């Protein structure tokens, strides 16, 4: 493929997910304060309670906001 | 907790002070009217006193139901 692909795509979305990491992690910290369930992390899975958040506010201007 | 706490409100005990002159033996074996010796401040009824702690609850929960209502 060469010219930015010659590595292969395995390799250059391992090196491009380092810079991805901030991005996730204050997505991860927005979706907790709303509504938790929307943005779950990598490690979680099923068996894991999203505890809900106490304001109860974010998640109602997240929702008002889309529709 | 507001309704466990209506349910201990909801007994009745009639708290007579040993240091006074009623004897509740005599307001117990008598008919409407009919005169007993005694005074007013010896017979007295225990109260929940937890007052305020009713209203923040009752505000909390409100707030809550409020929430979860429009939700």
């Amino acid at each position: 493929r060469t010219g930015l692909a010659e590595d292969g795509a395995k390799s250059v979305y391992e090196r491009l997910k380092n810079d991805r990491a901030p991005y996730e992690t204050r997505a991860q910290n927005c979706a907790q304060y709303t509504i938790p369930s929307l943005f779950p992390k990598d490690s979680d899975n099923a068996s894991t309670d999203y505890q809900t958040p106490w304001q109860a506010v974010g998640a109602r201007g997240l929702n008002n906001l889309a529709s | 907790a507001i309704v466990k706490m209506s349910m201990i409100s909801s007994k009745v005990i009639g708290l007579v002070n040993p240091a006074g002159i009623t004897q509740p033996r005599r307001l117990t074996k008598a008919q409407t009217g009919d005169f007993v010796t005694g005074r007013p401040e010896d017979i007295s009824f225990l109260q929940l006193e937890k007052q305020a702690d009713f209203t923040v609850a009752k505000a909390v929960s409100d707030a809550i139901e409020a929430r979860l209502s429009f939700a």
